[PDB]
């Protein structure tokens, strides 16, 4: 009872069955050629089947036989894949040996339900100053990061895995998605180099494949962040774990690619009408949990810097902050690189930030955003002819910007990798001080590259 | 004070005329836009 | 311990009393939740069906040769050649006041975890508006403690007014606000959640638990990860709910979610079809889809009351007011659907992003915003006292631009300017902070006569929560009675006055 | 034996299948045995297949079900008695008041009015309002463009219209609700009711709850009512001459749309069923007058997006005669109706239509409400008295016409008492060019507002 090939168009493929024996949806399909397999995606009567290769497109003969698995796609799981990257289907990319571990499970669990949702909201502190001010997280938050090209953003991933590592034994893991493979190996070697692998799992989809690869390598992740988050130790209480997007858009266009050859017809943009179902799949399995939590960061890349159509709308209604870089800051020579007025979370609340700090980011908001209207009639005149009233307020957005300038703590190369990660409390004190005005008599220069009060009079007293 | 006066109601006026010639512009693009849009939808779904 | 032995024992002996001659189907072909089956040659249209594994679908394609029908529950789970089955019957759904506390599917079955729900009474998802015949006017108001809104736009029992505007615009704390304002109105309300993230749902609820008021309410959500033929009908489940209590001459308050979000999942749907798209892949009847929805909702003429219960009752008439939201790209109103919605309601609000980014809190635009119904939705001394704000807010958009202006300009420019932009600022609100109508009763009063009109604007939001502390203590049983009745009398403005030049005499802000 | 039974169903399109020696033509009646609900012929699909659109819900039906026909098209009750009813499309009554009195049964479809009998003239229709009678006269059978928002009196001036025609015209009144949302039209029928004015007008409404072929059908319905009613003739013949007031002929045309979309038909260039212009027309031409009777229409139209070069408002301009708009500044200056008198544009604004004089007076007029109002500007800016004198009379004369269109109505005396005035022209031609003459420049523009003739007007003057 042994299907064989019986139609090929590009990435779909069909297969003739024995009436009595059907695959069931979402099971695997063993090519008897070849290692390549098929799942299904639908069920055409009368023993006809509907799939997409996990792997090669290549050695295909019509009339070729081929069996089936009669089970969903599962693949090797647990500490036996840290510091190690696999393909899609689990298997050793890094010609390090095979896995060591046989817990195998399986990739298309439904959301959990309603009633297992963490009945708190919580919070996550990175020590980095515009972040932790102005972009507050949920521990199992949806963190988006929009644009940025003439820096590292890498860079601020991997400052971020150092962040929780040390910050926590709740591990990472990333999975590339169309992943740009030039900075996929820099990644790789830098982490490296980190020493920190440990807590690291890697799969890659680099835009080689068959669409069905990158589609699934997000499931993959997602899988391995589930069963290492349930992984409850001696307490009843497994750590809370980090995740990496490569791109969510990639996902998008992953079942964009095929979604009309499937028989499915165009949406309002001519893509796939199951967007918002694939996506909801995706988020809804994303949370934080009664006992644990997950959360992730995405790496968001906009098409033409437009929002208005629904490929980044239906990410939005997922997410809890935006992310935006900034380029010119950068050409300020900033090091973060990351605007300090477009970007917002939701996570914006005094109910669950405290009064104080977000009184404090309202006003260093208007303070910053009066500064840059000004700018023009700055640069028209003059600071004379403006009146005495907000020439304060120039020097202390100036300062602040200054202040926002973060050392890496991991870059290895770019001031000497010196970690910062103050305290939200610190910052508060001297971003207080600083919109009062205490430290208003100070050149911005000394508020530059550094973190605290303590630094900045340190560095203003030294010259 | 008088000159300036007459030059910014002057200015007003050619802001009104320019109002009127992005709106035209704007009904016809859009026109244009929903057109392609319904076509490419309706050659899609003949093809199958 | 034994007492289940029995339990079981006896209900089975109920059962296999006969033998069945049902017709029914089997599986032909199946798609993402849509399945083509064969036979089942009668077959009511939309009717409910039964599978082998316990599962539900509804039927819409009745060709001439099989059917068409979409999963309710979660399939993956169904192959070719397992037996379809109809149950004889349309869609139905329980209701009843015992739903309050609740929170369900949109079929109806607990997800609280708080066991099975005693609904003695269900019905049919789908019927039609009453005759037109049926409907009196709407004479009764609906309060949502926000002064803008209770002024410009009145909202009453049975109306339909619909909010819009872009995304993150606190569309949902909108909805939730007005809702927490039935402390004292006596209604009951529904809530109908589409497409969410079930952390966004919980914290809701958390958040009305908090305010106790899930004891007159119910909820239903389609999140996200819900089949789209369940979120399609999500809505219509919940109208049924509110015609309960309509139909028993009650008054109650429901609120949609993202209706755009159903008409994507019945876009879909309705392509998984094959039927012929329209425009944006629409199918025209969307317009249909949601008209139909809509107005099942309003306010009944209490002879249909009487009638309907047969002499239950006689006294009192039954209301529905519809509260639905819609998201827009951008601003724009010429989008198809939204151009659908537009004619629909009875009366529209707009959420200007600027005014939020601004931190207008709220950010409501009453430039455009309108509600055709006029003062009938306020109360007698709102009704009195909102034109001042009107023509007030009138003069100031006009006029705005001359902020940084007016250095030269004439006197009486400059003092209208002032107390426009005293007044525009008013409105300035907290979430979760209901205005009781005396509440606004005495900002507006103060507003008018002009005793703001002599205190810088940076504290104005702190002279009225001053104002509204010293009368909530001083005054209580003035505010009691104003609430009680909501009438404007010469004695009740002259204390009014009195309190406020005595508030202004006494302690400062 | 004229049975047959369903054979397909999806949503609300509909098949049958008949026998191939007896097959009904297309737009007959088909009743379901059974049920009360109708089925319409669109298309012969050969092999006695037939597809076919449903008038209402179509709930539970199951195929092979046993479906009659009419051999016709549908026909309704018509009849004197039609007045102070509302019927469905089906011409059924909903007021639950009992049956139709009548027994007169006609089909809604006729072909398009002979050429013969379009009337070898044309004239205009008198009204009382003073505004219309001047600026935008209407003819006789046309088609009066109506524009502007809710909540500025629409109604009311429907009220006045209705009342006038059928005190002195002895017209005949047929409202048809298109797409109607039922609370405001429960409260224009207790209006009809409070103004006694509902025992002259027939009513039918199509609900925005309704699949769309009621909603576009009952078009035909409100106008073969009117056409029985001009049809009906009087003593020694010449039928009444008739009013038609139809809401947002724009969510016609969208119905149109819908049921076209729905038979599987490419959409046209913005969208619109490709075929627009023929429902358009196949409307448009049984409005006109004849050797016998006449009928006029009056329209509510919106235009969606604001696009004046959009199909649907074009194609509605093909047939528009007369315009007219509503104000939502001039309502608030506390002046009503809201007219615009500097928008309004008609057809029959030429000298060779109201005569010459009327011709003249009525561009002088226009002039001077024009010149006031690029006056305005300079009166609000520069001050007042830095402008030529003769400016200023201008701004004093401009302001007593704006003061003067306003009237008191027949159908405001239930509302606010102050019974109102009817007016003919060669009265409001004679004070206007006297006032245009300036020889009333001696008086406050007091006695203009809320009044009659210049008669009137002088009487207060007086009195003042
Ligand atoms: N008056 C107010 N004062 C303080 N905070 C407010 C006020 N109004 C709204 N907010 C805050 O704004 C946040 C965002 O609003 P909200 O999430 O309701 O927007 P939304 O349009 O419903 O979002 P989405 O489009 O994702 O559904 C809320 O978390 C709420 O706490
Ligand atoms: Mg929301």
């Amino acid at each position: 009872s042994s299907g064989r090939i019986i139609q090929i168009i590009g990435a779909v493929i069909d297969v003739e069955f024995e009436r009595t024996s059907v695959p069931k949806i979402y099971d695997a399909l063993q090519v008897d050629g070849t290692e390549t397999t098929l799942e299904v995606q639908q069920q055409l009567g009368d023993g006809v089947v509907r799939t997409i290769a996990m792997g090669s497109t290549e050695g295909l003969k019509r009339g070729l036989t081929v069996t089936s698995t009669n089970a969903p796609i599962s693949v090797p799981v647990g500490t036996a894949t840290l510091g190690r990257i696999m393909d899609v289907l689990g298997r050793p990319i890094d010609e390090a040996g095979p896995v060591a571990t046989e817990e195998r499970l399986p990739i298309h669990r439904q959301a959990p339900s309603y009633a297992e949702q963490a009945a708190s909201t919580d919070l996550l502190e990175t020590g980095i100053k515009v972040i932790d001010l102005l972009c507050p997280f949920a521990k199992g938050g949806k963190v988006g990061l929009f644009g940025g090209a003439g820096v590292g953003k890498t860079v601020n991933m991997m400052e971020l895995i150092n962040n929780i590592a040390k910050a926590h034994s709740g591990l990472s893991v990333f999975a590339g998605v169309g992943e740009r493979t030039r900075e996929g190996n820099d990644f790789y070697h830098e982490m490296k180099d980190s020493n920190v692998l440990d807590k690291v799992a890697m799969v890659y989809g680099q835009m080689n494949e068959p669409p069905g690869n990158r589609l699934r390598v997000a499931l993959t992740g997602l899988t391995m962040a589930e069963y290492f988050r349930d992984e409850k130790d001696e307490n009843g209480k497994g750590r809370d774990v980090l995740l990496f997007v490569d791109n969510i858009y990639r996902y998008t266009l992953a079942g964009t690619e095929v979604s009309a050859l499937l028989g499915r017809m165009p949406s309002a943009v001519g893509y796939q009408p199951t967007l918002a179902e694939e996506m909801g799949v995706l988020q809804e399995r994303i949370t934080s949990t009664k006992s644990g939590s997950i959360t992730s960061i995405q790496a968001v890349y906009v098409p033409a810097d437009d929002l208005t159509d629904p490929s980044p709308a239906t990410t939005f209604a997922h997410l809890d902050a935006t992310v935006v870089l900034s380029r010119d800051i950068a050409s300020s020579g900033i090091y973060p690189a990351i605007d300090p007025l477009d970007s917002t979370s939701r996570q914006l609340d005094p109910l669950v930030v405290g009064q104080e700090h977000y009184e404090i980011a309202r006003a260093v908001q208007n303070v910053l955003q009066r500064y840059k209207e000004l700018k023009d009639i700055i640069a028209i005149l003059g600071m004379d002819e403006l009146a005495e009233e907000d020439k304060l307020v120039v020097y202390r957005a100036r300062k602040i910007q200054r202040f926002f300038s973060q050392p890496f703590h991991v870059a290895e190369v770019f001031t000497g990798a010196p970690g910062k990660l103050v305290p939200l409390k610190e910052t508060i004190r001297g971003f207080k001080g600083l919109l009062a005005g205490e430290y208003d008599h100070i050149p911005e220069q000394a508020f530059y590259m550094v973190g605290g009060i303590d630094e900045v009079i340190a560095k203003a007293e030294k010259l | 004070q008088s000159a300036r006066m007459v030059a910014m109601k002057a200015a007003t006026d050619n802001a009104g005329q320019l109002i009127k010639d992005l709106q035209l512009i704007y009904n016809k693009l859009r026109q244009a836009a929903i057109t392609q849009e319904i076509s490419e939808i309706v050659g899609g779904a003949a093809a199958v | 311990p034994s007492e289940i032995s029995a339990l079981i024992k006896q209900r089975i002996g109920d059962l296999d009393t006969s033998a069945t001659a049902k017709n029914e189907g089997t599986i032909v072909m199946v798609s993402d939740g849509i399945v083509r089956i064969h036979g089942l040659a009668d077959a009511m249209y939309g009717e409910m069906i039964e599978f082998d594994g316990g599962l539900f679908g509804m039927a819409l394609n009745l060709e001439q040769d099989s059917v068409g029908a979409v999963v309710l529950g979660n399939y993956l789970s169904l192959q070719e050649g397992q037996k379809a089955r109809c149950t004889g019957r349309v869609l139905e759904v329980p209701v009843g006041p015992e739903l309050l506390g609740r929170v369900v599917d949109a079929l109806g079955n607990p997800i609280d975890g708080k066991g099975p729900i005693d609904a003695k009474l269900t019905d049919a998802v789908e019927k039609v508006a009453p005759g037109v015949i049926w409907r009196q006017s709407v004479d009764q108001p609906v309060q949502t403690g926000y002064k803008s809104v209770d002024t410009m736009i009145p909202v009453g029992r049975g109306q339909r007014e619909l909010i819009i505007g872009d995304r993150q615009t606190g569309k949902t704390a909108m909805a939730i606000d007005a809702i927490i304002a039935q402390k004292n109105s006596g209604i009951k309300c529904v809530y109908v959640a589409i497409g969410q993230k079930q952390s966004t749902i919980a914290n809701v609820v958390r958040k009305l638990e908090e305010t106790g008021a899930m004891a007159y309410t119910t909820v239903v959500a389609a999140a996200a990860a819900d089949p789209a033929a369940m979120q399609y009908l999500a809505p219509y489940s919940g109208c049924t709910m509110g015609e309960y209590f309509r139909d028993r001459g009650e008054d109650a308050l429901i609120i949609y979610d993202d209706l755009s979000k159903q008409a994507v999942a019945y876009r879909q749907i309705s392509l998984l079809l094959r039927r012929p798209p329209g425009r944006e892949a629409y199918p025209g009847d969307v317009f249909y889809l949601h008209s139909r929805l809509l107005e099942r909702a309003s306010r009944v003429s209490a002879e249909y009351v009487e009638k309907f219960t047969n002499g239950a009752v006689t006294g009192k008439t039954g209301s529905l007011t519809a509260l639905p939201i819609i998201e827009t790209q951008a601003g724009d109103v010429s989008a198809f659907v939204p151009t659908n919605v537009i004619s629909i309601t009875d009366g529209q609000i707009f959420l200007e992003t600027s005014l939020f980014n601004a931190g207008i809190r709220p950010a409501v635009n009453a430039g455009i915003s309108v509600s055709r119904v006029g003062g009938s939705a306020q109360t007698k001394i709102i009704k009195k006292l909102s034109g001042g704000i009107r023509t007030a807010l009138a003069q100031y958009r006009e006029l705005a631009a001359f902020a940084q202006f007016a250095s030269d300009l004439d006197e009486a420019t400059r003092k209208q300017l002032e107390h426009g932009q005293r007044v525009t600022e008013l409105m300035k609100q907290k979430q979760y902070a209901p205005y009781s109508i005396a509440d606004q009763a005495v900002s507006v009063y103060a507003s008018n006569e002009g005793y703001m009109a002599d205190v810088e604007v940076k504290k104005i939001v702190d002279f009225d929560a001053a104002l509204i502390a010293y009368f909530r203590s001083e005054y209580a049983p003035l505010m009691k009675q104003i609430d009680e009745t909501g009438d404007y009398n010469k004695d009740i403005e002259a204390a009014i006055k009195a309190g406020i030049e005595s508030f202004k005499a006494t302690q400062t802000y």
